[PDB]
């Protein structure tokens, strides 16, 4: 698993792979690692496949009650808190899940909150969770700039997941992209890692030690 | 008669016990809330009638709930102290579960929530309090002012008053407070709050409490002199015409 | 006929809580008790009501009690109702000390108690406390403090207060002679100089009293709390106006 | 473990607390603030187990603040640390205990004296002139035993504390990504954003 | 790891002609790391003294538990609790927690304001009581103390000689114990007047 | 004279008066009107404020339950806030369990199974709350199975579906008028001027966009609460046709 998200002038950029594996066999290459909490918030999926999916979908319902009551958009901080709180209650029981809650409200701007089953709740600009997190961090650390265009901000996230995909055996498939804005998120497709590689190698020169 | 319990409807669809609770709010002293467009001002009156007692720790009728919200009441004194406490705790629990500090409506709602909870089952008696909650939501600049009744209902106002002789003070306010254009100065917004109580205070600024609340958790009580500096300037134009 | 005074859970058409008012009425049947503030101390004076020739009274007490090592109270009203409170009032006082490892502030303790009395006024199946209290104590927050609380659950701070029988008289006399700075040995003076005037008995006999005071200064950087003995009384009583 | 230092001087307390946050193999952050102000003149740093750490901190903070508006009076360093040790004390014997160690350093406007209390997850509290949690002590305690004096200026303390960090860097295996310093005194709390901006 | 040896420390009590003495070291440390040298293990409620060893967090809690308790006693009986009436307490107290004990080793010691007779007593974690006319020891250097007390003790010492005997026992065991030291303090309790003293010892 | 004091007491002719009085509590509310059209559903209400210092929007007489369901109440307000709250939770939960929208009547259903929880004594189960709610509901919504539906919830515990209905002080004359106006081929704009017209009629005060609130719901945009300018001109545009015929 290789999931990541980051802040910048354009807002937030979320990118994930889609490989799920049982032992050494690839049980599936079609996983939606991005939980569409609601029109304005996205959660990623690391740790436990179900725990992430289940509670985050739960969380969405929570935001909905909150918005009907206050007649106002819930804030990324309050949402991320709700989640981590519920998670903390089950500390010990054996849950499992590293995650990025991403939103962009009017008052707080674009915000990413990393949250996991330990009860940790971190605010940040760049986050990478996964078995390929180390590789993603590479491409990302060296190229990130707050003033990235939107077009390039997406390409960066894409190339990053790709780097993981290649080296980390437990990562691969197809990258999925999203861009989060003050009006909500926009899906930017699903690109097969198979095809994307050859493309990049060819149009970027990188990946020399690969004959093809 | 049908006014004996909270769980019984009169033939015409009333519930008098709750209604009578309100008759007690009228007994208490007068409170008045007045909002501007950059502030909110609460005012009260002091039951200065039987004193040979202390002074130091004398209630101001106005209490802070959070750094950005104050509340004032009228009616059963002892009853009021519990609502103020309960709302204070909740105000801190909200920060604990959502990071964000409470909104003025969320608080008002929580309070009235309690007041209504005490008119549900029998073997319980409705709080004999009516309250005015004023303040500013987090990182927001629109002044807010709400009122709650013993029955459990809450409402927002441009200015409002409760307690004995609240009918009078209300008349006054109505023909003075301009809906289209609220007091644009904390000083005049005060002036207006003062002159209104100056129809039930029975002379002297020794019977008037004023508290001012602005944005950014900035709240501040008023002193006896400052308050008189207005009784002064309004006692001028009074016979000046 | 038909009245709205059958219980605490019921508002009269005018928002009155009679049952509570009647309890507030049970106080005027208690022995007079006084509390007077001073520039350097606080005085508690009471007048045993109950009487009979063969009634032990040199050992046990009935109106003055120590709640904290820095706080004292004068009782007036239902004997049993008084102990129930006094005890919890003592437990709470110790939890504060056990949690903050500091002594509990007066107003906090008075408020906690008034808050329990408040509660027995709003829930069915409960009867309000037929007690009144004069709290006299000292904390580093507001120096010496004199507080009072009734059955309705309200409390307040006086400079000199009286509760019990003939409160009108006792209250009046004080309102008159109390000098705002008055030293302690003048308050203990004014204590009797009021209790006397508002008694009945052919004569005010020592065995019919209870005094206690709270003093402190530079010396003991802390507070000394004294509960006068039958002796000291029978004595300081003569030093004034009794043969 | 994380780094938690603290030292009381002439008229104030200073708190040092490493900035990094690490989850297994990577470092998700190198600008974390392990502090959390309980009131205008009481500050409390912490370090411990992943989730337990700030859930607890905030909880404590909420209680103090509640008490403060209610009483309208500010609870004292001594009484504040007492409350903390009470909670943690009950914690150790509960279904699951918080594993959090702390430092509380406030200014007692009543005595006009700075005070620093060090408490560990077991409920063990002690008042000290300077302290540290975890392994942090072995590398510093000797330097402070050597130079510390109660008459020290705030200005002198920092210089001292700088030395301790320099030592922590030279001999400690972990790379704590620097520290963030904060000062508590008669005027409240402020951040020495110049030990970082240096 | 034994919970009763993380923090360390020692306490000893003795009886003499119309007096008692109670003494302890000052160190509180975590394992090998020494943390403090101002950590006192001896408290008192009225004219009754109690020294406690073991797990520091429990030592503190117990003091608070007994202060709390004794204040309520005094208030209710209109008199301070006595040494025996107190021992019985801390014993029951310790026991109500028989299946999750506080990890300590208390030691009461005082003079009875009625009889006027000296008293010293010890207990183990679950509350088993133990009176003795000569001495009580408890702590990490528990054995070193039994060795010192079973030599230097002498029935009916004068308070001035008791101070010398008790000090020497404490002083020397703390030197053969790796987790006890950093100073000491000794009390000499008479019917009236109580004298407290700190001693000078190796700081290693 | 004697059987109307217990919510669990049958009168000799099998009646539960306390429940009946309950309803009589609603008549005191101000009027609420709902008209259903194959184009969408409309909800309008008389606000009726005691003072000019009140903030209008402070009086939530029309609210959203979910993006596809809204409603207007009449009767005791505190009692309403509680139903509105339950209703909202009901909707959201169902969504969570089924990944779909709750049928309007199945929602209305859960709202009634709530009022059904009155009664104190202990003859078996347990439903804590002494008496009937003092309020009714006009629930306007829309779902893929039965289209635009409009319901009337009563504290009795039952409900009917309507084509148009009015509740509150004026439901007497209002219901008469609606009986002689409504017809299946009404356009949305047509019903708006009709709800608006009947209020003005059996209302009272000069009908201004301050004492009258108007809303509607459609498949396209869900529940929307008409802003003041719109309603304002809808009133002018209305009051005008009155001149000629």
């Amino acid at each position: 698993t290789t999931t990541l998200a980051f802040r910048f002038q354009g807002g937030i950029i979320v990118a994930v792979d889609s490989r799920a594996t049982a032992g050494n066999w690839v049980a599936s290459q079609t996983v939606k690692r991005v939980i569409e909490i609601n029109p304005f918030l996205l959660g990623t999926m690391a740790g436990g496949a179900a725990d992430c999916q289940f509670w985050e979908t739960w969380l969405g319902s929570q935001c909905r009650l909150h918005e009907l009551r206050e007649k106002e958009r819930i804030s990324v901080a309050a949402a991320s808190k709700i989640l981590s709180n519920l998670v903390y209650q089950y500390k010990g029981a054996g849950l499992s899940m590293g995650t990025m809650i991403c939103g962009y409200t009017r008052k707080e701007g674009p915000t990413i909150y990393y949250v996991d089953s330990d009860g940790t709740r971190l605010k940040g600009d760049i986050f990478c969770v996964g078995s390929g997190q180390t590789f993603a961090y590479g491409v990302l650390d060296s190229n990130y700039k707050w003033d990235l265009s939107v077009e390039d901000a997406l390409y960066l996230g894409k190339r990053s997941i790709l780097a993981a995909a290649h080296r980390d055996a437990y990562s691969g498939g197809s990258v999925n992209l999203y861009h989060v804005t003050e009006d909500g998120w926009i899906y930017h497709g699903n690109h097969d890692v198979g095809e994307l590689f050859w493309k990049v190698k060819e149009e970027e020169g990188s990946f020399n030690n690969v004959i093809g | 008669g049908y006014d004996r319990a909270l769980s019984i409807f009169s033939p015409d669809g009333h519930i008098f016990q709750v209604e009578y609770a309100l008759e007690a709010v009228k007994r208490g002293t007068c409170a008045v809330g007045v909002k501007g467009k950059n502030c909110v001002v609460l005012g009260c009156e002091r039951r200065s009638t039987l004193k040979l007692q202390d002074t130091r720790i004398t209630p101001s009728k106005v209490s802070k709930i959070d750094s950005h919200v104050v509340l004032s009441f009228s009616g059963l004194n002892a009853d009021s102290r519990i609502l103020i406490e309960k709302a204070r705790v909740e105000a801190q629990s909200h920060r604990l579960t959502l990071e964000d500090p409470v909104t003025v409506e969320y608080l008002t709602r929580y309070v009235a929530g309690v007041q209504q909870r005490y008119t549900q089952s029998g073997g319980v008696r409705p709080f004999g309090v009516s309250t005015l909650i004023a303040g500013f939501d987090p990182r927001d600049d629109e002044p807010k002012l709400y009122q709650t009744e013993p029955s459990g209902i809450y409402s927002s106002w441009s200015a409002q008053t409760i307690g004995r002789n609240s009918k009078t003070v209300r008349e006054f306010l109505e023909k003075n407070y301009d809906r289209k254009e609220p007091p644009a100065t904390v000083e005049e917004c005060v002036k207006l709050t003062v002159r209104s109580l100056l129809e039930v205070v029975q002379t002297g600024a020794k019977n008037i409490e004023i508290t001012v609340v602005k944005p950014d958790s900035d709240i501040v009580a008023l002193s006896s002199e400052e308050i008189n500096q207005y009784v002064t300037q309004i006692e001028q134009e009074k016979q000046e015409q | 006929s038909r009245r709205y005074d059958s219980r605490t859970t019921i508002f009269s058409p005018e928002g009155r809580l009679y049952q509570v008012e009647y309890a507030l009425e049970s106080i005027s049947h208690a022995g007079t008790a006084i509390g007077i503030m001073a520039s350097d101390g606080i005085v508690l004076a009471a007048e045993r009501k109950v009487t009979s020739t063969l009634l032990e009274q040199d050992t046990s007490t009935e109106k003055l009690y120590k709640l904290n090592d820095k706080i004292a109270v004068a009782v007036a009203g239902l004997t049993a109702d008084a102990e129930i409170l006094i005890n919890t009032a003592r437990i709470h006082a110790q939890n504060y000390l056990k949690t903050y490892n500091e002594d509990i502030p007066v107003e906090i303790l008075v408020r906690r108690l008034s808050d329990i009395k408040q509660g027995y006024t709003q829930h069915g199946g409960l009867r309000p406390f037929g007690v009144s209290f004069i709290y006299a104590g000292y904390d580093d927050r507001y120096g010496y403090q004199l507080y009072t609380s009734n059955p309705s659950g309200n409390y307040t701070g006086w400079k000199a207060i009286s509760v019990g029988a003939n409160t009108s008289a006792a209250q009046t006399l004080l309102q008159m002679d109390y000098k705002d700075d008055m030293k302690v040995d003048d308050a203990i003076e004014l204590a009797l100089k009021t209790l006397s005037k508002t008694t009945d008995s052919s004569a005010l006999t020592y065995d019919r009293l209870e005094f206690a005071t709270i003093r402190k200064g530079a010396n003991d950087g802390e507070v000394y709390q004294k509960i006068f003995k039958p002796q000291e009384i029978k004595d300081i009583l003569v030093k004034t106006g009794i043969t | 473990m994380d780094i938690i230092l603290g030292i009381r001087v002439q008229d104030s307390v200073i708190l040092a607390s490493s900035k990094a946050v690490t989850r297994g193999i990577s470092v998700l952050k190198d600008s974390d603030d392990k502090t959390r102000q309980l009131s205008p003149h009481t500050l409390m740093s912490f370090a411990g187990e992943a989730g337990d750490t700030v859930q607890f901190a905030e909880y404590i903070q909420a209680n103090i603040q509640l008490y403060s508006i209610r009483e309208d009076y500010e609870l004292s360093p001594q009484a504040v640390s007492s409350f903390v040790r009470q909670e943690l004390a009950k914690s150790i014997r509960s279904r699951r205990p918080y594993q959090v160690n702390v430092l509380i350093g406030g200014y007692d406007k009543k005595k006009n004296k700075p005070e620093l209390y060090q408490i560990d997850y077991l409920g063990t509290k002690v008042e000290l002139p300077y302290g540290a949690h975890g392994y942090s002590g072995f590398y510093t305690f000797s330097l402070l035993d050597h130079h510390y004096r109660p008459d020290m200026t705030t200005e002198e303390g920092l210089d001292l504390l700088k030395l301790c960090v320099q030592e922590l860097e030279k001999r400690m295996p972990m790379d704590f990504k620097g520290v963030i310093v904060k000062i508590v005194d008669k005027d409240g709390i402020r951040q020495v954003d110049d030990f970082q901006a240096q | 790891s034994d919970p009763s040896s993380i923090n360390g420390g020692i306490v000893v009590a003795m009886t003499g002609k119309d007096c008692v003495a109670i003494a302890c070291d000052l160190r509180l440390g975590s394992q090998s790391l020494g943390v403090s040298n101002k950590f006192e293990k001896i408290f008192h409620y009225g004219h009754v003294f109690l020294g406690i060893t073991g797990l520091a967090t429990d030592v503190t809690t117990l003091n608070e538990m007994f202060r709390y308790k004794t204040n309520l006693y005094k208030l209710k009986e209109e008199r301070a609790i006595e040494p025996e009436t107190f021992t019985q307490l801390v014993s029951s107290s310790l026991y109500e927690r028989r299946f999750g004990p506080y990890f300590v080793g208390p030691v009461v010691a005082g003079i009875n304001s009625k009889s006027g007779k000296p008293f010293i007593a010890g207990f183990d974690l679950i509350g088993c009581i133990d009176e003795a006319k000569d001495f009580i020891v408890s702590g990490t250097a528990s054995d070193q103390l039994f060795g010192m007390c079973e030599s230097l003790y002498e029935p009916n010492l004068e308070p001035e000689d008791l101070f010398e005997t008790i000090s020497q026992a404490l002083l020397n065991a703390a030197d053969r114990d790796a987790l006890s030291g950093w100073g000491a303090v000794v009390y000499i309790i008479k019917k009236d007047e109580v004298v407290k003293r700190y001693l000078k010892m190796r700081q290693d | 004279s004697e059987y109307d004091r217990g919510v669990s007491t049958f009168s000799p002719e099998g009646r539960l008066f306390q429940v009946e009085y309950s309803l009589e509590a609603i008549k005191l509310g101000s009027t609420a009107i709902g008209i259903a059209t194959k184009e969408g559903v409309v909800l309008g209400v008389e606000k009726r404020a005691t003072s000019p210092l009140l903030e209008s929007d402070s009086i939530e007489k029309i609210v959203e339950i979910d993006r596809h369901i809204g409603c207007a109440m009449s009767g005791l307000t505190a009692d309403a806030r509680s139903m509105i709250e339950h209703a909202r939770t009901a909707a959201v939960t169902h969504n969570l369990y089924y990944d779909e929208d709750i049928n309007v009547e199945s929602l209305t259903q859960s709202v009634c199974d709530l009022a059904l929880r009155f009664g104190e004594g202990a003859s078996g189960e347990e439903r804590l709350m002494s008496r009937p709610f003092g309020v009714a509901l006009l629930i306007a919504g829309h779902d893929a199975d039965d289209g635009y539906q409009l319901f009337h919830a009563e504290p009795s515990g039952t409900f009917y579906r309507y084509n148009a209905k009015a509740i509150g002080s004026g439901s007497e004359g209002a219901q008469a008028e609606l009986l002689n106006e409504w017809h299946s081929s009404l356009t949305l704009k047509e019903a708006e001027l009709l709800v608006l017209k009947i209020l003005k009629q059996v209302m009272e005060e000069k009908l201004d966009e301050n004492n009258a609130q108007l809303s509607c719901i459609t498949k396209q945009d869900g529940f929307k609460i008409y802003d003041n300018e719109k309603t304002a001109e809808l009133i002018k545009e209305l009051k005008e046709k009155e001149a000629a015929e």
